[PDB]
């Protein structure tokens, strides 16, 4: 996923006569790549079950 | 001996097998091997338990 930022200006005197062009305003990004799976597992034998007094 | 009959399990006409068109079938009865004699497993005490090791 991908989150654009933004943000920049200036301020400038002018003279009479001549003509404004422009000043750039440029942007960025931010992104979060997504990690592999998580995982949590046991294994559990029956003779372990049978032999035991609580589950 | 007055007839010529049509064998029909021959291949053709020219044959000595008056058999082998016919098919071989199951039996019926499959066998297999005997159950020895277990006399130990009665002849003895026999308890059950629900849980532990001993």
């Amino acid at each position: 996923a991908q989150f654009p930022i933004v943000g920049l200006s200036s301020t400038s005197y002018h003279s009479p006569g001549t003509q404004l062009t422009g000043n750039a305003i440029k942007h960025a990004e931010a992104v979060i790549n997504i990690d592999d799976k998580l995982v949590s597992n046991v294994f559990i034998a029956d003779v372990d079950e049978a032999m035991n007094h609580y589950d | 001996a007055n007839f010529t009959p049509s064998r029909l399990g021959l291949v053709n006409n020219t044959g000595t097998g008056v058999k082998d068109l016919f098919l071989k079938t199951f039996a019926g009865e499959v066998l297999s091997a005997f159950r020895k004699a277990t006399i130990f497993e009665d002849l003895h005490t026999v308890r059950t338990i629900s849980s532990g090791k001993s």
